[PDB]
RNA sequence: GGUAGUAAUUUGUACAGUUUGAGGGUCUAUGAUACCACCCGGUACAGGAGAUAACUGUACAGGCCACUG
């Protein structure tokens, strides 16, 4: 079993130089010749990297390149290898661009005024539930207290209530106070969803949740630091939204998922923009116990995590500052080809790119890490791998149009 | 009518060869050494 | 609540194989005819491996009071 898949000793010379222009041919083809006789499948004689198959013989390898797969595979890395080539933008071209993800921000995007008029809802809302539960307390949570989401997104409440209470007896006399009160209608059971008959944006109710308030505080304070990672932020929603992969209903990934992978994006840029949560600097702290981390509050520039504080924003010599339009070619570039999203983590948490095999996940399709929920993968509303290549061709198509 | 594309079997097709594989060679001169553009006539 | 299994049925991807279709050939001067005897090359390249739909089986992602507590 040791000896070699094809021995040239036993061929002649020329039978060895005429394998070798074969085994070149195969080369041009992306088919390999096997370095030592698998244990499992000794039998075949070469791979193919386009679809990491075994080929028995140079003629199976033949059969294969006639196959559509192969074809395919090799169109997409001859597409890869164009985008590869392509230059950076110029100073005219980062402008435009900049321009461009600001009129994206203008046109759909969170302002202040919108969230006043959010805080005048969740007051009407506050109004309306007093008299049946003073204790009971609402607050805004995800795209509402984020400030990244668009000006159009629902509005997102959660509320707070006694230990004594539960959450789902707190959610059906929530659902009961939105039945009975004229301010919200078209009130469906579903958290619990209405039309708001005033503003008349979509309203939704939750209870508990702890995570999701953690996560949008988080984003919020990162937003807030980085005056770059809103615009960002907006204008990769917005991609998403003409594209549809915002819908979750369709199969595409959440809104706030974009804002993770935009935030991991200018983590992970040559020179780090953003800090990481966990890091080398904590002492004890390995990947064997990554799972043992959490992160527990939000401060003013300044985070808190157990097994002490971590910076929010970087505090470096002469950090660097890029215009908005660089940032958004480089994401393209970080996540269309620089990043392999098959079989990497997006681990904001965690400067070192976290393998599946540690979190035991899928390894089939784009994959993100919660800030707060390790446990959790938020990309398993995109559980079809059509959509995993449509989101991969969008995201090239992009690169190359704006490249 | 014309030499198959792999081991140089005229009547056999390159599909229907199941021939061990051999050697490329040059048909202007049957020469390992020299290819069709290094024949030593051109 | 978690793991897997799961008849009858619902999507998606190919096609190892079958079969139907138009197309593809190019390349004639190089004739050997007739039901008297039918087939060789010079015009004519490169290192280049040759289909899309109807059809059969097989693993793989979702749907299914499927399925479980
Ligand atoms: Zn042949």
């Amino acid at each position: 079993l040791e000896g070699p898949v094809i021995d040239e000793s036993v061929l002649s010379t020329k039978e060895l130089l005429g394998l070798q222009q074969a085994e070149e041919r195969l080369k041009r083809d992306c088919i390999d010749r096997l370095k030592r006789r698998p244990r499992n499948y000794p039998t075949a004689k070469y791979t193919c990297r386009l679809c990491d198959v075994l080929i028995e013989s140079i003629a199976f390898a033949h059969k294969h390149i006639k196959e559509k797969r192969h074809k395919k595979n090799i169109k997409e890395k001859q597409e890869e290898e164009l985008l590869t080539t392509l230059p950076p933008p110029t100073p005219s071209q980062i402008n435009a661009v900049g321009i461009a993800i600001d009129k994206v921000v203008q046109e759909f995007g969170l302002h202040n005024e919108n969230l006043e008029q959010r805080l005048e809802i969740k007051r009407i809302m506050e109004n309306v539930f007093q008299h049946k539960l003073p204790d009971c307390s609402l607050r805004l949570y995800g795209s509402s207290c984020s400030r990244l989401g668009f000006k159009n997104s629902d509005v997102n409440i959660d509320i707070q209530f006694p230990a004594i209470m539960s959450q789902p007896d707190v959610l059906l006399l929530v659902q009961e106070c939105l039945k009975n009160s004229d301010s919200f209608i078209d009130v469906d059971a579903d958290v619990v969803v209405c039309r708001e008959k005033q503003s008349g944006l979509l309203c939704k109710v939750s209870a508990g949740n702890e995570n999701a308030c953690l996560t949008t505080k988080h984003l919020t304070a990162l937003g807030k630091l980085e005056p770059k990672l809103v615009p960002l932020v907006i204008a990769f929603r917005y991609w998403a939204k003409l594209c549809s992969i915002d819908r979750p209903e369709e199969g595409g990934l959440p809104p706030y998922v974009f804002a993770l992978m935009a935030i991991f994006f200018l983590q992970q840029r040559k020179e780090p923009l953003l800090p990481v949560y966990l890091g080398s600097w904590i002492e004890g702290f390995s990947l064997s116990k990554l799972g043992n981390f959490n992160l527990q509050d939000i401060e003013k520039d300044v985070v808190i995590w157990e097994h002490g504080q971590v910076s929010l924003i970087l505090d470096v010599k002469h950090q660097p500052s890029v215009p908005v339009g660089q940032l958004w070619v480089e994401l393209l570039r970080f996540y269309a080809l620089e990043f392999n999203l098959a079989d990497l983590v997006i681990s904001i948490r965690v400067k070192e790119l976290v393998s599946r095999e540690l979190k035991d996940w899928p390894k089939k399709r784009i994959a993100i890490e919660d800030p707060y929920s390790v446990k959790r993968n938020v990309a398993r509303t995109l559980n079809s791998q059509p959509v995993f290549e449509y989101i991969l061709h969008c995201l090239r198509t992009t690169y190359k149009y704006f490249a | 009518g014309d030499r198959c594309y792999n081991c140089g079997g005229l009547d056999h097709h390159a599909k229907e060869c199941k021939l061990p594989p051999q050697p490329k060679k040059c048909h202007f001169c049957q020469s390992i050494s020299h290819m069709v553009a290094s024949c030593p006539l051109k």
